């Protein structure tokens, strides 16, 4: 029974042996538990104050790798299970809940709900963009088939390269990985249809003045020289190619 | 209560066996407790000493054998 | 319990007497006058007091037991610690405080160098200098978060003896540093033009640099140090005077070089061979270090600036870079630093190779002079 | 804590760090249990969190529109990103980091950023520059031309990033001319 | 024409133009 | 003096490990430096008093380190090598 092991910290507070418990450490030299704690309790009394208008939208959850995976979900394109595409993931409206983080109930939904938005628009836009063929405004046009298709094999490579490359990356990881991804798309989504807050190029609404068929011959010819300074020189060169295909073809 | 207990007993352990390697008895690590708990129960020291003298005889004429 | 928080809970850590010195001291005082009245005094733990003094450190500025006043690091008079005398207590943390503040000021000097509070260019000496500060207080820092690590760890006792003595060897090169910066830079009048206070920065830390390496290897950090902080500091200038002997554009938008360049007179003025550089005179400015080879090196720049204006008729270190490698070269070539007179160092490394410079170049100017000229 | 701070340094303001339209993000003087001398730590993270955040708006505000225009504009925007991605990659380490010991302290967090205090502050400014004088086009170079004199050898090696970009351009435009 | 910063540069049509004219005219 | 702050270090961690030691153990500890700290005094205030200067200085410290305490020959022969040690590399700079 000799084998138990004593504490090597010896303290200059009792002289004689002391038990070694510390002052409750501070708020900023230890978290994951207290971090939590912390937030949640300024965030209470903010609610104190304001009457409960918080809620906790999704106080705590769902886990690292399963709040991973439901927003990898949600980029590719399946909503996520605190997530829909184009509608807010949760019912908290507080930078807490929206929020990159802050430890505060809803605030481990925030971090993914800041970067959502955009996943959430990137998926859209990849619906827009996924079938070669679309009604209206959409229909006939081959140049418009080749460039709502390869827009859409880009969707999909963006969508496979999303929970492939970061299974069980915290939400800040994946938030930096995709943000240089992200960020195209969402120049993409300006420059295409739906997923984004300017529907198509041009307007906002389902009335955008994005062309079609020979149409979008046309347009994307002054879209290409009037914008391309984010990521797309190499994707728009390959765009207008794949567009003139069919111009070509007829040509 | 048994934080205390555990630690006079690692104390005690440690005192006993630095007298032990000051004294040169000779004794390894097992008799490290049992072997003084037994003492503790108010056995004949004496005769203890004996016995373990004898055993210490015998293991050595064993090692001799095998040897 | 956040120790900066109002409410002063004292717990008794024991009741050993060792343990309770202070509280045996008050008693004493309470029973030496009955109508003595301990004072009221917020009581912090030893732990506490080692964890606000490496903030304090670290840099912290708003601490509770040090008070800033006037610039200076004062401890609050109300503050007990169990273990300690409020005397001894006291004349420690002032101790401890007296680098506090000389680290503060420095902080804050480097902070308004930094620009984190004039169309004018940066005096790229002092920015150096700045930026040299800033790379030993990096280290300073890192050293002390590795014990504040081993603090929060509490997997031992450390103690504030043993955090002081930790501590000895980056407090004595920080002493040290306090009176090179008090004597390179207070000393000099804000007043002072941006060449003139630059040249005094630099005499002063010549100066302290001739003395120290004369110390020896007792002294090996701290020479290594103000070795450092030279090279550093120099190398923004001999990069200038460098790139106005090798291209002839001198661009110092700070006015910072001892020599002066008169925008009166033309290249094609009569006097641009007398005229176009001046040493500035305040008594010329000369720069202590350059001084053995100032006038070579205002003869070379004048003379490239004039062969290039002549040519237009018709791989290599900077000198911080060749700087930094003869330093690393004779370091490779001897605690290693301290060992030869910076002094000594400098007149077998940097000057043989601005000599060379100096020769080559005026021989090409003469022989453009000779062909070209026939003079 | 740590979440927080990693959250502060992805531009979302909390309830500890708090985002102001003004001053960026910057630590609430109301967060109570806090040691005035963590507080005064969180703040100068803050101030860089703060300018980080005015720095993503501004990168935002003058790529995202796929007044000043230009090619020199838009590989300013590029390069002030490809700054602020080394300040990225250092989040992730410290990220990493706080998911080995959630018992890692604010100071080593404080150690390890900062250099971005210094080389952040300097490039701001040569931006902010940029923007008060409205300098356009070939202009944009010639800025960055005369903030490369200066003597930072982050901050230079950093600016000899952006105007390598712009040189990129600059050569493309001229081969396109000549 | 092509503001991403990657006839790499610029973006045209005479790389395709070249070889439909000359059909054309022929 | 180094030695002596790192024994009053150790002593420290030993009555912070035994509360029922007492004052004459600290004494007991010390007892060593009782002896080497009046000669080195004796030396140094010989030396603020007759203002020895340069080389002088090391005449001074060889003169003060033929005393027969082997505590204060050990620690003035430190104190010689160090400043001979100076002294020979002056030395080296003028040969």
């Amino acid at each position: 029974v000799l084998t138990y092991e004593a504490s090597r910290r010896r303290c200059w507070e009792q002289i004689g042996c002391p038990p070694g418990h510390r002052e409750e450490p501070y708020l900023t030299e230890a978290g994951r538990d207290a971090f939590d704690r912390f937030c949640r309790l300024r965030q209470g009394e903010l609610q104190v104050l304001g009457g409960a208008l918080l809620q906790a939208p999704q106080p705590v959850l769902v886990k690292e790798s399963e709040l991973v995976k439901d927003t990898l979900n949600v980029l590719l394109g399946v909503v996520s299970a605190t997530f829909s595409l184009c509608q807010p993931a949760q019912a908290f409206t507080v930078k807490r809940g929206v929020h990159v983080s802050g430890a505060s109930p809803e605030s481990v939904s925030s971090l993914l709900s800041e970067v959502a938005e955009c996943g959430t628009h990137y998926a859209r836009l990849s619906d827009f963009s996924l079938q070669p063929v679309l009604d209206s405004s959409c229909s006939k046009g081959l140049v418009f088939q080749a460039f709502t298709s390869g827009l859409r094999r880009y969707l999909q490579y963006y969508r496979a390269c999303v929970l492939s490359t970061p299974p069980t990356l915290s939400l800040l990881t994946i938030g930096f990985l995709f943000k240089k991804l992200g960020r195209q798309l969402r120049y993409l989504a300006e420059l295409c249809g739906v997923g984004t807050a300017l529907p198509g190029t041009g307007g906002g609404e389902p009335r955008a003045a994005f062309p079609t068929g020979v149409r979008l011959l046309s347009y994307l010819y002054q879209e290409a020289l009037d914008n391309c300074s984010n990521e797309h020189y190499p994707v728009l060169l390959s765009l207008l190619k794949t567009s003139c295909e069919p111009y070509t073809r007829f040509i | 209560a048994a934080a205390a207990n555990l630690n006079a007993v690692r104390e005690t352990m440690d005192v006993l066996l630095e007298i032990s390697r000051i004294l040169n008895t000779g004794l390894d690590m097992e008799t490290l407790s049992i072997c003084v708990r037994l003492c503790e129960q108010g056995i004949n020291p004496e005769a203890l000493s004996s016995v373990i003298k004898e055993l210490r005889k015998a293991t050595e004429a064993l090692k001799a054998a095998e040897n | 319990r956040q120790y900066w928080t109002t409410r002063s809970s004292k717990f008794p850590h024991s009741l050993h007497l060792h343990s309770n010195l202070a509280a045996v001291w008050d008693q004493h005082l309470y029973s030496s006058d009955p109508l003595y009245v301990p004072d009221d005094r917020v009581s912090v733990t030893e732990t506490q007091v080692i964890r606000e003094t490496l903030w304090l450190l670290s840099g912290v500025k708003k601490l509770f037991i040090f008070q800033l006043i006037d610039g200076k690091v004062a401890v609050r008079n109300n503050i007990m610690v169990t273990h300690l005398t409020h005397s001894c207590l006291r004349s420690v943390l002032e101790q401890i405080a007296a680098y506090g503040q000389v680290v503060f000021r420095l902080q804050e000097f480097i902070d308004e160098v930094m620009g984190h509070s004039s169309t004018d260019a940066p005096f790229r000496t002092y920015q150096a200098f700045m930026w040299a500060l800033y790379k030993y207080f990096i280290s300073f820092k890192e050293e002390l978060s590795e014990i504040e690590k081993c603090i929060i760890n509490n997997d031992t006792t450390v103690t504030l003896a043993i955090v002081v003595d930790k501590l000895s060897p980056r407090l004595a090169q920080l002493k040290v540093l306090h009176k090179v910066f008090s004597t390179g830079v207070a000393e000099v009048p804000p007043d002072t033009r941006n060449v003139v206070r630059a040249s005094h920065l630099l005499n002063t830390l010549y100066k302290a640099i001739l003395e120290y390496d004369n110390v020896g290897e007792a002294s090996e950090q701290t020479v290594s140090l103000l070795f450092s902080l030279w090279v550093e500091t120099v190398r923004p200038y001999l990069q200038i005077v460098d790139e106005w002997i090798v291209h002839g554009h001198l661009c110092d938008g700070a006015r910072e070089f001892i020599i002066q360049r008169n925008k009166n007179v033309p290249v094609n003025h009569r006097d641009f061979w007398y005229a176009t550089y001046t040493l500035y005179s305040v008594q010329h400015t000369m720069v202590s270090f350059l001084k053995p080879v100032l006038k070579q090196i205002i003869m070379a720049g004048k003379s490239m600036q004039l062969l290039k204006n002549l040519q237009c008729a018709e791989e290599r270190k900077s000198l911080y870079t060749l700087f930094l490698e003869s330093v690393q070269s004779r370091l490779r070539h001897g605690e290693s630093v301290t060992c030869q007179t910076f002094e000594l160092t400098l007149r077998s490394c940097l000057y043989p190779h601005i000599d060379k410079q100096y020769l080559d170049c005026c021989g090409n100017l003469m022989r453009t002079l000779k062909k070209d000229y026939r003079l | 804590m740590i979440h927080e701070l990693l959250l502060a340094l992805s531009g979302y303001p909390g309830s500890i760090f708090t985002w102001n339209k003004r001053g960026g993000l910057q630590v609430s003087q109301d967060f109570p249990f806090l040691h005035p001398s963590e507080t005064s730590v969180l703040n100068r993270l803050c101030r860089l969190g703060t300018d980080y955040i005015r720095f993503t708006e501004f990168i935002e505000q003058y790529t995202g529109h796929v007044g000043l225009h230009g090619i020199y504009l838009r590989a300013f925007c590029t390069g002030l990103d490809s700054v602020l991605q080394p300040y990225r990659q250092a989040l992730l380490d410290l990220e990493q980091e706080f998911l080995a010991d959630p018992h890692l302290s604010i100071s080593h967090i404080n150690y390890s950023l900062d250099q971005f205090q210094l080389l952040f502050p300097s490039v701001m400014v040569v931006v902010e520059q940029i923007k008060s004088q409205k300098i356009h086009g070939c202009q944009i170079l010639e800025t960055v031309y005369k903030h490369s004199c200066g003597g930072l050898p982050p901050v230079r090696s950093a600016l000899e990033k952006i105007l390598a970009v712009c040189h990129g351009v600059m050569y493309k435009q001229l081969s396109a001319w000549m | 024409v092509q503001p991403d910063t990657d006839p790499l540069p610029v973006l045209m049509k005479h790389s395709v133009t070249a070889p439909l004219a000359a059909h054309v005219s022929l």
